[PDB]
């Protein structure tokens, strides 16, 4: 059930979409988008749509 | 045994892995006053072709985000000549609170079962200069 | 200008002003229970920055912006093999996610001046002998672009 290790809908269209708000409007994408952080981007990515 | 490849090299990977590799590229220090590209990848359902797929994207956007708007859907092309991959393309907008951003998508069969998909997305309604990045990143895509 | 850029599905050309965060993630079959999963990310050098401060300032960050983010071991890694192998450093750390412990492997490594490519495993159980020699053999058979 966890998308960090299965497939889920946090993919194609809808992470695109996610990703480019991401980046203009939430300053902590910065960080889950490089270096050690990044390893859970997927996570982040799941509690913005919640 | 499964080869693949990356900007700084290639190795192998276990052979039965699903890719949800997100490229993604930004204008650092002007990362929230400039436009982003992105590309992500998808698996189409069983007897899902691309046009149903991509209907099924644009129901999981109006569910998930917020406020979200397709103001058009057309052809596409990633590529050029022999090689190039067809597929569709959308414009939409959706908002997080008080931001508003603009965003091309476009959906494409890379290899069976198999959806690649490229996202342009900018703070602001997208001038010449946009929609020139746009269709140059398209164009200049080689399939392997 | 614009300069080539190389993915899995093929190559296309990106303006020499973006700078490069993608995020490579594998997702792997499970068999009896959930598996770990592989990911790749990218990150910059600051200035006068050395690999060991870099993977401190990592470790920071990660007690900032995580739970009970723990380091069990921190080591020198090896990404490939042969000359052009590149050195680097590994830790293993847990962290909490709800009411579930996480264990991950990380790896940082200077792939070219100031950049930074660092390898992840994550897994929502404790490593086993599998887990442990998938992350050896990935990094062993990484090949850096010469």
């Amino acid at each position: 059930d966890d998308p960090i290790y299965h497939t889920s809908a946090l993919a194609g269209f809808l992470i695109g979409a996610i990703i480019g708000i991401a980046i203009i409007a939430l300053a902590a994408f910065a960080f889950f988008s490089c270096g050690f952080l990044a390893g859970l981007i997927l996570g982040f990515m799941a509690d913005q749509i919640a | 045994d499964r080869p693949y490849r990356i900007q700084e090299g290639c190795f192998v990977l276990p052979e039965t892995f699903t890719d949800r590799s997100v490229n993604i590229f930004i204008l650092e220090g002007n990362e929230r006053t400039s436009p982003s590209l992105n590309i992500s990848r998808d698996t189409l359902k069983p007897d899902e072709d691309l046009p149903a797929y991509i209907d099924r994207q644009i129901a999981l956007m109006k569910k998930n985000l917020g406020q979200h708007r397709v103001l058009s859907r057309a052809p596409a092309q990633a590529g050029t000549g022999n090689d190039a991959l067809m597929g569709e393309q959308i414009a939409a907008t959706h908002k997080s609170g008080k931001t508003e951003v603009y965003q091309r998508q476009a959906g494409f069969i890379a290899t069976p079962g198999k959806v690649l998909v490229f996202t342009l997305t900018s703070p602001r309604p997208f001038d010449d200069k946009a929609d020139l990045l746009w269709n140059t990143w398209l164009a200049g895509f080689q399939p392997d």
